[PDB]
């Protein structure tokens, strides 16, 4: 029933900005966060940070701080990646990912974009 | 040998169970809340020799007094002025005072009053935090929320406040409290005590952290799952006061225009020179707090520095202290307080910090719904005790953890108050044998 | 009124058992609350005729006509009447609470036709 | 629980009675169906205070001490008994049920005062 | 049924004596009117079930163990009991009303604890 | 009006009159009477009746 | 606009107030005839049924 619909993305230029978006369609926004994980060829899957829509923190991996920004639009429920200065390491498959947690824990992942 | 079966009545046994709670009342009040309910006298008594288990995140009466606290303010805002038809086109020069940008909006408009002949023409006030600019031409403007909601005036003899409320079991479910000083916020107590109702928990609207609350009994105590180390909220309950003095230290006109019999409230001119609002911390008090809570911290936590920045990026609710005092509401610098760090191995000098205030406060959980609060005339001073923190963490690395401010979530605000209570069904009708037969 | 109200919890079968009226004596008392004491109302009802079905009417302690069995387990329970004490009882019991009432209304309705007969040779 | 609510229709005065208990048992469990709830706490009481007037209290089966009389019908039912089966004694007997009630209670006021007066020669 | 309802006040102790069921029988019957109904059903029962703790269940009249104290005042009411009328005694016996009903639970308590220790030598 | 409240029409086929309206006691209270004829609006009745 | 138009027959601009209260703007939509009623004098005229 839930969708996670992504646009954005094809090729890009070197050094540049780029920006990522998705929708999230069919249950209650303010209740689930939301991850960034990406998928470089040839190597495993890796974290670059989360999302709480309800009160837009963010939190991001210890590489990658001042290259990276999240922020959300409530009223569309649209989630936007700003990513700067891309590098040629930065080809990767990019999924956003919803998560299950508790009111004081956060646990597994249930859907994939 | 000879045993039969026998049945007793009023057997002391019990089960968890979930159930509607009733609340109290106030002698005076505002004037659903403002004579009702009844207002009782409680009283505890010990339970000696009873170990029982409690849990403070997987209780239910937190998201019932949520509720509670929703219904209330939806019940309390229902009888108001909607304030439709200031959503018109503003034009906005914003040059009257001595200052200009710090609050920009002295915006004039068109305005329906008293006869539906044709609008005419007024002007008021406004802070630049719930203006947004329309495209084209900058001096064009509008309201923040109304592409989005409807906003309504709270009226301000009907005030809500952070009245003292008890709640009441019903009858056959009884409230345990745990009297026991380390609990932890999971476990066995051996100190379970009873009551018929709790004490005055008052329902306060903060963020970044928490006041006007309880204090704990030993040292400072740390609430905090314990599922994973991947954390929402880790919830700091301290156990000495610091007082905080809030202060906004400009007057200000109150002037009412007329749209029937309702009559909206502006604001017309700030009187004398412009001072921006302040609050004021005593200085040895909060570094000696943060220096007791962090080497309370590391026991968790075994070989890792400590390290204090603020929070980065959201809206306003999140990177700022807000809260509410009077009939007007703060938002408060907090990047000077939380800079500290500290290797693993009395009211001298005070610290200032600036703040800024805005009118249309979205509700304090939800997006879709927006109130303006009103204009309070004259300068306005608040003082403070402030009772805990709400604290979330960064990932980090070795040799280095990493805390920094959170808490937008109202729910774990009154979480840090109901750890104690428990609700219980009673069960009194336990069978047992016995060397007795019945009369045939 | 409202005293020591389920403090004898912690001591015996038999301590408990001269304070059980305390616990018998409680049935006291948005906008929409009322309904909760209506279920005030109902549980106790459906505690007090569950009472009448089992011929054990009104008094707080008596003995029925159904005797013991082992298949509820076989615990000596004789100094354990007087250290126990309350909770644990229970949560052993459960097992087989739902079974032994239909013993106790089955022998409530050998003991309500016989007398009616023997009265019957009237 | 439920299970053989009303299967003892269409059996006779007799064999209903032992099964009197299963009809005994049962109180169980827009917007605002609540209502019909409190309407099966009343009835009930109305049922059961009822008994308590005619001291037939409690118990399912009780006898009590107005005779018979022919005016409410003189059947001779003896035969009947185990046929019946029970709607045509219903519809039969509520011509007098409304009569029988008050030679009931004016029997218990009988029963009381005299017992107390009984025990008031102490 | 609605008949002769407090219309007894007026004469004696023993003249309401016989005439207690009729007051004894009622229980009967904006938009937001039916919580009355519901109060009805309250307190009642907490008249009926404060019966059942002092072991006068259900009859009318009854007498228990606890004897009678001066310090209730010493009223001769021998020949008063048949004029008093009903009201004034209320009002002088109210000075001890919640006081007397502790000594009758723990009279049934004795009551229910020696018996059922009797019983218990079987 | 208008620069006070709002004003509303009264649906002429709904309206409202003097039709008679008893009140009735709830169980387990009573309603006394006084049919004495020269009752002055306070004081003791001595012709006490219940409906 | 469609291939054919008789088959459904609102394919209908109207003046409508959008997230300002400022001057209504024109607007345009598609809809079924048998929802669609006349307005009296000239048939391009129209009103909701
Ligand atoms: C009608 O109602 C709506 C809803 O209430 C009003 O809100 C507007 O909705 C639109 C549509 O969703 C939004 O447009 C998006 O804006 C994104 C960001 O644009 C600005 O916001 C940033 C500030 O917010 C964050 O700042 C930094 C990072 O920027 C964070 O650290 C911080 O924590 C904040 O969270 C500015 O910093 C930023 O520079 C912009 O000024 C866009 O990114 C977004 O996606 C676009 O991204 C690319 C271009 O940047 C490109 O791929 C696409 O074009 C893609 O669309 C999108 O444009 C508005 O931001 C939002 N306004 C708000 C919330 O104030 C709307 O205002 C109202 N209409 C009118 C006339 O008032
Ligand atoms: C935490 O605790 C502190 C300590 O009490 C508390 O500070 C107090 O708050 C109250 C209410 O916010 C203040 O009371 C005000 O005092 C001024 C001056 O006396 C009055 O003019 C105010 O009256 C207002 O309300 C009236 C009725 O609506 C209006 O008619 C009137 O015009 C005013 O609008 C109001 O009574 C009090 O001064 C402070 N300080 C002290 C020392 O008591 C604080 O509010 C608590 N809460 C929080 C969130 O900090
Ligand atoms: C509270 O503690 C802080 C941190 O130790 C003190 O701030 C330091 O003050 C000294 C001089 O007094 C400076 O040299 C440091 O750079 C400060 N460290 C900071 C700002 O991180 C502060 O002075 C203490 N205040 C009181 C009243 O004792
Ligand atoms: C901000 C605003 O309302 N401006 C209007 C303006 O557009 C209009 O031409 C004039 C005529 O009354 O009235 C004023
Ligand atoms: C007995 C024990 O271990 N702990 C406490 C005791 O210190 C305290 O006095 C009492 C309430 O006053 O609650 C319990
Ligand atoms: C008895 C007395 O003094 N007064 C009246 C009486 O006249 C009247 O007939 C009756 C009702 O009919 O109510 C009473
Ligand atoms: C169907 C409809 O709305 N037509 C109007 C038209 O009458 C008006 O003259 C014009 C000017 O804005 O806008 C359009
Ligand atoms: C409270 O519980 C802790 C948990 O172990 C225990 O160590 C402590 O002694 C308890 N407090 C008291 C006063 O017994
Ligand atoms: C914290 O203090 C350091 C001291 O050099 C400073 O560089 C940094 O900007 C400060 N950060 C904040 C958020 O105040
Ligand atoms: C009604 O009350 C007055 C008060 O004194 C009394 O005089 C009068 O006799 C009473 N009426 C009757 C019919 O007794």
């Amino acid at each position: 029933q839930v969708r996670l619909a992504q646009y954005g993305g094809g090729v890009k230029r070197l050094g540049a900005t780029m920006t990522l978006s998705c929708v999230a369609s069919g249950y209650t926004f303010n209740d689930y966060y939301i991850h960034w994980v990406r998928q470089a060829p040839g190597q495993g899957f890796e974290l670059l940070g989360y999302i709480d829509p309800a009160n837009g923190r963010p939190d991001y991996a210890g590489a990658l701080r001042e290259r990276l920004s999240f922020y959300r639009d409530k009223s569309m429920e649209t989630l936007y990646m700003d990513l700067r200065s891309l590098r040629y390491d930065d080809t990767a498959m990019y999924y956003c990912v919803r998560n299950v947690g508790t009111a004081g824990s956060l646990l597994h992942y249930d859907h994939w974009g | 040998e000879n045993l039969w079966v026998t049945v007793y009545y009023g057997v002391p046994v019990w089960k968890e169970a979930k159930t509607t709670l009733f609340c109290a009342s106030d002698a005076k009040a505002y004037e659903t809340h403002a004579c009702v309910p009844t207002d009782p006298n409680p009283q505890e008594m010990v339970l000696k020799n009873v170990t029982e288990n409690f849990n403070m995140w997987k209780n239910d009466m937190v998201d019932q007094m949520h509720e509670d606290v929703i219904s209330l303010w939806d019940q309390s805002l229902k009888p108001c002025v909607k304030l439709t038809p200031l959503c018109v086109t503003l034009n906005c020069t914003n040059a009257t005072a001595s200052n200009s940008s710090i609050i920009e909006g002295m915006c004039s408009f068109n305005i329906t009053t008293e006869l539906r002949d044709k609008r005419e023409k007024k002007n008021a006030l406004f802070y630049k935090l719930d203006i947004v600019q329309l495209d084209g031409n900058s001096s064009q403007y509008r309201l923040i929320n109304c592409n989005t909601s409807v906003i309504t005036q709270a009226c301000p003899k009907v005030s809500f406040d952070p009245i003292p409320i008890h709640y009441c079991a019903p009858a056959g479910y009884a409230i345990l409290k745990c009297n026991n000083k380390t609990f932890t916020g999971t476990g066995p107590c051996n100190n379970v005590s009873t009551v018929q109702c709790t004490h005055g928990i008052k329902p306060v609207v903060s963020t970044q952290l928490l006041l006007n609350g309880s204090l704990a009994e030993g040292e400072i105590i740390i609430r905090s799952e314990n599922i994973t180390k991947n954390v929402k909220t880790i919830i700091v309950h301290l156990n000495e006061s610091v007082k905080i003095e809030c202060t906004r230290p400009n007057n200000k006109t109150r002037t009412s225009i007329r749209i029937p019999g309702q009559w909206f409230y502006a604001t017309g001119q700030v009187i004398g020179d412009i001072r921006e609002a302040y609050c004021n911390i005593n200085e040895s008090k909060w570094n000696e707090t943060l220096q007791r809570v962090s080497k309370k911290l590391k026991e968790y936590f075994p070989h890792k520095n400590i390290t204090f920045q603020p929070s980065s990026g959201g809206d306003l609710e999140i990177t700022t202290h807000s809260f509410n005092c009077g009939g007007e509401f703060f938002y408060c610098n907090t990047s000077s307080l939380f800079n500290r760090t500290y290797m693993a191995n009395n009211s001298t000098r005070t610290i200032t910090i600036h703040c800024r205030i805005k009118q249309i406060i979205n509700m304090w959980q939800e997006v879709g719904r927006a109130m303006y609060a009103p204009p309070i005339a004259g300068n306005i001073t608040c003082i403070s005790n402030i009772t805990g923190l709400l604290l979330t963490r960064d990932y980090g690395k070795n040799n280095t953890e990493t805390f920094r401010p959170g808490g937008g979530n109202m729910k774990d605000n009154w979480r840090s108050e109901l750890y104690k209570y428990k609700v219980v069904k009673i069960e009194p009708l336990g069978v047992a044998p016995t060397r007795c037969k019945r009369r045939v | 009124v409202f005293l020591g109200f389920l403090g004898a919890a912690g001591s015996t079968m038999g301590a408990a058992s001269m304070t059980l009226t305390v616990q018998a004596r409680n049935l006291l008392s948005g906008i929409k609350q009322l309904q909760a004491r209506v279920l005030a109302v109902e549980r106790y009802l459906r505690d007090q005729q569950l009472l009448g079905i089992w011929g054990c009417s009104g008094k707080l302690i008596c003995c029925t006509n159904v005797p013991w069995n082992s298949s509820w387990s076989n615990r000596n329970l004789s100094e354990i009447w007087d250290n126990m004490t309350w909770l644990q009882w229970d949560k052993e019991i459960s097992n087989y609470t739902q079974i032994i009432y239909g013993l106790l209304e089955e022998s409530q309705n050998q003991q309500e036709k016989n007398e009616q007969d023997l009265l019957a040779l009237d």
